[PDB]
């Protein structure tokens, strides 16, 4: 379907219906390319924050890391 | 983009070209000054280390394999095998070769400024300033013809 | 990269741009050359749109 | 009127003098390059 | 538990050394080197006693009980 | 570690106690990481490790060129390095190192000198460490043989040719008959007296004055060449990053024994260790 | 999209690609070639003081069971035992070393023996 | 199947190892046919071995 | 049934779930095709204009993407906890691939006449529970150190030093290949692995 | 590789221009275009793989070492297999083409989504070009390497499912 | 053999745009280019190409071969590794370089 995001937001109004039509039809390829890495980018945070939290946790009274893991400077 | 942006990209890429050129020469005279010095310390470091080892070969000739005394033994510190020491440390821990070391040092600098007569004046920048105080050092290396008396050695691992 | 010789700084006063220079890459002569092409290529573009005009 | 000060790149030491004992037969015949 | 034992034997040791050490940096020569002889002559006490030790079972117990 | 005699530096013996100390049945840790190996393999932490065996092969190899391979420090040095290099490359860098390529006065790695001229001085060198090896093993069998006089010395060699580690050697060995009741008695005797020699304020003294000018000067020296030491430290410190290069940092890592690493825990602080020349051993 | 980026991720992260010998020298003094090699002053001691370059799970703690850092493990062994626990701070000795002090012990043992 | 190190003269053996010739260490879990399998492989129906695995602690 | 070592066990269980997933997949497109085989054979339903349907087809296109960045998630995170062991270890071992043989520690190891071409003369031992690296390479041409029931498989290429992490739990021999095209006696190059 | 090279652009220029009049270019049958697209795929990686052959010659003839102890062999399993996986889609795609063409012609009817399955065969045959490392998973590829090219090589799975359906 | 590969297929090229240059001069001779020649388009698009190649080839050499030390002379003051503290006869200490 693909609805023509450009109608209900006013842009590219002083084109022909034509090139208006494929400047909508970038933008919807362009909105599709973003989901996977999104989805990526919040799952690779997802980790790296839940690592952090891991190594605060395990390495909380450490003497040899009580200060870098234990406190996630340098996680 | 316009035929001006073009003319801009040429001229800055001039540029590049005038100011690699120039780096290039002034980058290839400045360096004769360090690449002598090294070229001096290598040399010197060779012949010394040459006499130092053949002092220690003749010094160990002269023991008897008969009989070996304290001294000797104390000399070439013979209870620590020979695989578990450095050579040259010993040049600069046991004090008769230190000696001879420091001997062999004053001879060795004695006979460079006579092959090597242009080695003092590399001494004057290198300990007035430092060896930094040698990128454009002026003398008499301003010569491609001027010879050094290296023979073309003591610059690389091949003949120059 | 594993090289025969010392690249670290601090033992010699012309090791640590060892391994960062290739020397003998005969250097002015190369630029030279690159000028001549820019001559080509320059008079040929210039020659080829007086023709076409 | 100025020299080369340029020190010179190190390209086989001598304890690699024999390249591995490596055949370096060129096609032309003889071991040497074509230059 | 064994190389346990070792490694704190070998830290306690080093640690004498290095007050030694802070010592001879510190404070004057005749000093330090004062504290270097009466160091020495409690390690090599030790030394010897220890040499001593490996004989202790073959030992007569009259002789083994006067350093004992 | 109760019949390990630490005096005693006879391969064959400390080989016998390697065997039976270093054997996995009780010296292999259990779920422990050690920080040593850890921080190895983070700096280098993909399966393309070519670029840790250079590194490490030529920390040690400026150890031993300033120190010798006698040093614990390069010991450490060298066991890393044979850890982590694949032996190919160890074996080629053996055979460079044997021909004194890496010598720090006369190698090639270090100076810019010409092939005839480096081979006169390697020649040279060999030679010189070939005569001194010959002297020193005269010197070290005249050793042996008047070592074996003294009445401790005799217990010490008996003890260090046993068949097999013992718990307690000298009751096994006397009941077996090699050692005599009276030796054994003879060398506590000696001991004895230096002992006593030791405790008492005479003889004390006596020893403590003999042995003054030389304490007191190595203090002296100390106490100046530290300051100097310092000094040039920092002029090094200043060229650590001059340049995109790397600056050495001789030796790169020490014995610790306050901070045991692997090196510390599987080798006893070096006591056992591969008997090869590399090792600083005849 | 994915191609590009992760070809510039690699030309951006990765310890041993540097772009020092593949940019004319006008733009070189922005590339650092040996970071990896210069992190935590060099010394390998203290890995979360040297960067680990993985996408994910660059510091997870291993699974089976909990590994325990050896310097832990000897802390908790020497204070059963006693002993002080690990220093964590404490430096060599550079000056008088167990050389040193074995040569000296060596002297006494020496004179002692011969004047026994 | 067992591997057969009393056949082999002069075979490096670790200081640390049992000898019993029927000892754990000595079997060869895969590459034989068995009747009684000691390895989960990616072609084992656990159905068809009714799920007799060992738990996730042990092993 | 032991396993032999946990990523062995992941990994399995991550073929266990794709296997689930592609017969899931088999089995709708094999009824669909049955429906449509059926009514065809007997010439029945026949519509020349059916030649489009665009709901259909995004659906059909949507529907594999989102059935498959799952798939990729869980390919990532089982590489990953492959990689993780490197660096809690204790022991060092050093494989180099020779020409039909192998070198443990600078012991050779060749086939044997005992067993056909799986059992070894000389076998490479590590021990049970114990995180160990191996350093892996080879001297001559490419060989590729093959213990996939373990989870190992690692090219052994001249002048390439690879480091793989190998963990053992289950006590016995394991029996693996070389794996890589490297001669006439390729399909003589054992490998044997005693985890005791 | 001359000889493949050499149709590929016969192919790309006879279709691109000599179309008969009221043809334009993505109503060319299904056909031409999977030709199209194999030849552009032919076109971009062939000199690779010239490369990679010059560079085998070289070490056996000349005694160069690209690919010995002190050389790349990954390097060299590089550039064959970027070229290693285009010919795989250039051998694939024809037979699609072809099997298009001719079910047209035997069950008389048009193809179901022609200009779905054109879209699909360009998208496989761009895709293929990211992929390549996908056959050398144990050569001791980095860890964010492995992940990529698996992904790389899902996402050139999603296309052809398409064509299936 | 990288170096050279590249230098020599540029030479080869080189050589065949010679050739293309030498039979446009023969045809321009004989006044049978004109302004619309595809002959004089195809050469004056590949001395274009190989002039392009070579100006890259020239930036990858001077990147490969020079370094900013090379152009500053940044060079030590020290000599760590040669350079040890001693004590000399006098009893002060002192720094030479061995
Ligand atoms: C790298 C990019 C290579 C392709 C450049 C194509 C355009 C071009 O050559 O423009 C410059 C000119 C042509 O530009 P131009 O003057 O025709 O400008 C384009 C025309 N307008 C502005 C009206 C739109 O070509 C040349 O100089 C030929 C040599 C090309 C390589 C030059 C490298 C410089 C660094
Ligand atoms: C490097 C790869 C080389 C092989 C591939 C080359 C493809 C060139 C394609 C050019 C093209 O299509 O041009 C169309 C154009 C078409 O021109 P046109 O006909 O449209 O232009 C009008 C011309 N008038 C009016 C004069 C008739 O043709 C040319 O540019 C001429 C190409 C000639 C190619 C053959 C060369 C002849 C001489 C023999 C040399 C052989 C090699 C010798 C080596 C010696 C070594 C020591
Ligand atoms: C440059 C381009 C190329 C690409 C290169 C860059 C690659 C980047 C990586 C992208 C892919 C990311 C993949 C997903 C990341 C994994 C998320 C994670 O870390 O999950 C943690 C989860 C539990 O952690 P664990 O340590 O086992 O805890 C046990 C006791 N708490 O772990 C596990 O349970 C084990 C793993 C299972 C599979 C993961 C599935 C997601 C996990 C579920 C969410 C976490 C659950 C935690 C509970 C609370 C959640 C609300
Ligand atoms: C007409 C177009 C070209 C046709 C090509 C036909 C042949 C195809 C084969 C391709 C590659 C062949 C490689 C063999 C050439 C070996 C060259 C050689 O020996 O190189 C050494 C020389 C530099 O010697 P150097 O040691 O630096 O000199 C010391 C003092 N100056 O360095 C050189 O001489 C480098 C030369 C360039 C690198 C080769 C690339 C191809 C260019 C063709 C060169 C001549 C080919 C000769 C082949 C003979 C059989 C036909
Ligand atoms: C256009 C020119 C692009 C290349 C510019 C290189 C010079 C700038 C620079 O040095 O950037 C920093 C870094 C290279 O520095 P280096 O220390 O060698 O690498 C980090 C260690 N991996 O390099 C980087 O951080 C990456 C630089 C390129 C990233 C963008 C490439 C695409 C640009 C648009 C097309
Ligand atoms: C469209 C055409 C271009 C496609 C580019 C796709 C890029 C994919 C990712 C590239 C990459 O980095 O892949 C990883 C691979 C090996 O990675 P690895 O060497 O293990 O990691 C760095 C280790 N220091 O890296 C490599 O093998 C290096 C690949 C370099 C890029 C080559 C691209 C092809 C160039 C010629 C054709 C271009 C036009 C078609
Ligand atoms: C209809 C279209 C569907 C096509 C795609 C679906 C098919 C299946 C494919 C699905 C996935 C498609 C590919 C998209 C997933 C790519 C994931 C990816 O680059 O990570 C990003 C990366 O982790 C994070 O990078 P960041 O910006 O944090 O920088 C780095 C920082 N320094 C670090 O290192 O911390
Ligand atoms: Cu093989
Ligand atoms: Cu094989
Ligand atoms: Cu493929
Ligand atoms: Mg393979």
């Amino acid at each position: 379907v693909f609805p023509s995001i450009t109608k209900p937001l006013g842009l590219f109004k002083n084109l022909p219906r034509q090139h208006r039509a494929a400047r909508d039809a970038s933008i919807w390829l362009a909105i599709l390319t973003a989901g996977p890495f999104g989805i990526f980018i919040a799952f690779k945070y997802y980790a790296d924050w839940y690592d952090k939290k891991l190594l605060m946790e395990y390495y909380k009274d450490s003497i040899v890391y009580g200060e870098t893991y234990g406190k996630g400077k340098y996680v | 983009p316009s035929s001006m942006a073009w003319t801009i990209g040429w001229g800055f890429y001039a540029a590049w070209i005038m100011k690699e050129t120039w780096n290039l020469r002034s980058s290839s005279v400045g360096w004769t000054p360090i690449t002598l010095m090294e070229a001096y310390k290598t040399k010197e470091r060779y012949l010394r280390s040459k006499a130092m080892m053949e002092r220690y070969n003749s010094e160990l000739e002269a023991v008897d394999d008969s009989n070996i005394t304290e001294e000797d033994a104390k000399k070439f510190e013979l209870e620590k095998a020979t695989p578990s020491i450095s050579i040259w440390e010993q040049f600069r821990s046991n004090p008769y070769w230190k000696e001879v070391e420091e001997e062999i040092s004053t001879d060795v600098r004695k006979t460079m400024l006579e092959k090597h007569p242009d080695y003092a004046l590399l001494l004057e920048a290198v300990k007035k300033s430092g060896y930094s105080k040698l990128w454009h050092l002026p003398g008499p290396w301003m010569n491609e013809h001027y010879n050094d008396g290296l023979h073309g050695r003591f610059l690389g691992w091949t003949p120059k | 990269n594993n090289l025969p010789y010392n690249n670290n700084i601090a033992v010699n006063l012309l090791d640590h741009l060892n391994h960062n220079n290739n020397t003998d890459i005969c250097l002015y002569i190369i630029l030279h050359n690159l000028l001549l092409l820019l001559y080509v290529t320059l008079i040929l573009q210039l020659v080829h749109r007086y023709v076409q005009l | 009127g100025m020299p080369n000060g340029l020190p010179p790149v190190l390209l086989n030491p001598f304890v690699n003098r024999n390249y591995r004992g490596q055949k370096r037969d060129m096609p032309w015949g003889t071991d040497c390059a074509f230059l | 538990p064994v190389w346990v034992d070792y490694w704190l034997k070998l830290r306690d040791e080093k640690r004498i050394q290095g007050a030694l050490e802070r010592s001879i940096l510190e404070e004057e020569p005749e000093k330090a080197a004062e504290k270097i002889l009466e160091w020495a002559r409690t390690s090599a006490q030790n030394k010897i006693l220890e040499d001593l030790k490996l004989l202790k079972p073959a030992l007569s117990p009259a002789t083994i009980a006067q350093f004992e | 570690m109760e019949g390990f005699v630490d005096k005693i530096d006879d391969n064959k013996y400390l080989g016998k106690w390697e065997t039976i100390l270093t054997d996995g049945r009780t010296h292999l840790p259990k779920h422990i990481t050690f920080h040593d190996a850890a921080a190895i393999s983070a700096r280098w932490n993909q399966q393309y490790v070519n670029d840790s065996g250079p590194v490490y092969y030529r920390h040690w190899l400026a150890c031993q060129q300033t120190y010798g391979a006698g040093n614990e420090d390069c010991r450490k040095l060298r066991w890393w390095a044979q850890q982590i290099t694949h032996p190919l490359h160890l074996a080629e860098w053996d055979d460079w190192w044997k021909d004194e390529h890496y010598d720090l006065q006369i190698g090639q790695h270090w100076n810019r000198i010409c092939g005839e001229e480096f081979e006169e001085a390697s020649n040279l060198l060999k030679d010189l460490k070939e005569k001194r090896e010959g002297l020193a093993a005269k010197f070290r069998d005249l050793l042996k043989t008047k070592t074996a006089e003294d009445p401790m010395g005799k217990i010490l060699h008996e003890v260090a040719q046993l068949e097999e580690p013992s718990k307690t050697p000298v009751a096994d060995l006397v009941e077996a008959g090699t050692l005599s009741k009276e030796a054994v008695e003879a060398a506590a005797a000696l001991k004895i007296k230096e002992l006593k020699a030791l405790r008492d304020d005479a003889t004390w003294a006596e020893v403590k004055g003999s042995l003054l000018n030389g304490v007191t000067t190595t203090c002296s020296t100390l106490k100046k060449t530290s300051k100097v030491v310092a000094e040039l430290k920092a002029q090094a410190e200043l060229e650590r990053n001059k340049t995109s290069a790397v600056k050495l940092d001789i030796p790169h890592m020490r014995v610790n024994y306050e901070k045991p690493g692997l090196y510390e825990y599987d080798t006893w602080f070096g006591k056992f260790l591969p008997r090869t020349p590399q090792f600083g051993f005849a | 999209c994915l191609g590009t980026f992760h070809i510039i991720r690699c030309l951006v992260v990765n310890p041993e690609l540097s772009l020092a010998k593949v940019i004319p020298e006008i733009l070189q003094p922005f590339t650092n070639p040996n970071a990896q090699l210069k992190a935590a002053d060099g010394k390998d001691d203290d890995d979360s003081q040297v960067p680990k370059q993985w996408g994910m799970w660059g510091r997870h703690p291993n699974y089976g069971v909990l590994h325990v850092p050896f310097l832990d493990a000897l802390n908790k062994e020497a204070l059963a035992r006693g002993k002080d626990g690990v220093n964590m701070g404490a430096e060599y000795n550079l000056v008088f070393t167990k050389s040193m002090a074995d040569q000296v012990v060596d002297l006494i043992l020496d004179d002692v023996q011969k004047r026994v | 199947p067992r591997f057969p190190f009393q056949e082999i003269p002069e075979i490096y053996l670790p200081s640390d190892i049992d000898r019993d010739p029927n000892a754990d260490c000595w079997r060869i879990l895969n590459q034989v046919p068995r009747k009684e399998k000691l390895l989960v492989e990616i072609t084992d129906p656990l159905r068809n071995f009714d799920f007799k695995v060992a738990k996730i602690k042990e092993n | 049934m032991r396993y032999g070592n946990r990523e062995i066990e992941s990994i399995i269980l991550f073929f266990d779930q794709t296997i689930i997933l592609y017969t899931s997949i088999i089995n709708a497109l094999i009824v669909g095709i049955i429906i449509i085989i059926r009514k065809w054979y007997n010439r029945k339903g026949i519509c020349n204009q059916y030649i489009y349907h665009i709901k259909i087809e995004v659906i059909w296109t949507i529907l594999p993407i989102i059935f498959l960045i799952v798939i990729v998630l869980h390919s990532v995170t089982v590489i990953y906890n492959l990689e993780i062991n490197k660096g809690t270890n204790n022991k060092y071992i050093n494989v180099i691939g020779n020409q039909w043989y192998w070198i443990y520690n600078n012991i050779e190891s060749r086939i044997s006449s005992l067993g056909r071409i799986i059992l070894v003369d000389q076998p490479l031992f590590i021990k049970a529970n114990n995180n160990t690296h191996l350093i892996i390479s080879s001297l001559d041409v490419i060989h590729s150190f093959a213990l996939p029931t373990l989870g190992i498989k690692v090219d052994a290429i001249p002048g390439r030093i690879n480091n793989i992490s190998i963990n053992g739990l289950t006590q016995g021999l394991y029996v693996g290949y070389c794996s890589e095209l490297c001669g006439s006696g390729h399909a003589f190059m054992p490998i044997n692995l005693i985890v005791y | 590789g001359i000889s493949s090279t050499i149709g590929s652009v016969n192919y790309i220029t006879t279709n691109k221009y000599n179309r008969h009049v009221g043809l334009t270019f993505m109503n060319i049958n299904i056909y031409n275009f999977s030709i199209i697209v194999t030849s552009i795929l032919l076109i971009g990686s062939l000199p690779i793989l010239g490369v990679a052959i010059t560079g085998l010659l070289l070490d056996r003839n000349i005694n160069s070492t690209i690919y010995d102890v002190i050389g790349d062999p990954v390097l060299y399993q590089h550039l064959f297999w970027f070229f290693g996986h285009p010919e795989v889609y250039v051998i694939i795609l024809p037979v699609f083409g072809l099997t298009s063409l001719i079910l047209t012609s035997i069950i008389h009817k048009d193809i179901f989504g022609r200009e779905g399955m054109m879209y699909c065969i360009i998208s496989i045959g761009v895709v293929g070009y990211f992929v390549w490392a996908h056959h050398m998973f144990t050569v001791g590829l980095d860890i964010d390497s492995r992940s990529y090219f698996s992904i790389a090589t899902s996402i050139i799975s999603i296309p052809t499912s398409v064509k299936m359906f | 053999l990288g170096f050279y590969m590249l230098l020599g297929l540029h030479g080869s090229h080189v050589i065949f745009g010679t050739i293309m240059l030498a039979l446009l001069t023969l045809w321009g001779a004989q006044g049978s280019v004109g302004p619309q020649s595809h002959a004089l388009r195809f050469t004056s698009l590949y001395v274009h190409l190989v002039d392009l190649v070579f100006i890259i080839l020239v930036l990858a050499i001077y990147s490969a071969n020079a370094s900013p030390e090379l152009y500053g002379g940044i060079v030590p003051n020290i000599l760590e590794a040669r350079t040890f503290v001693s004590v000399d006869a006098a009893g002060n200490p002192q720094i030479k370089e061995f």
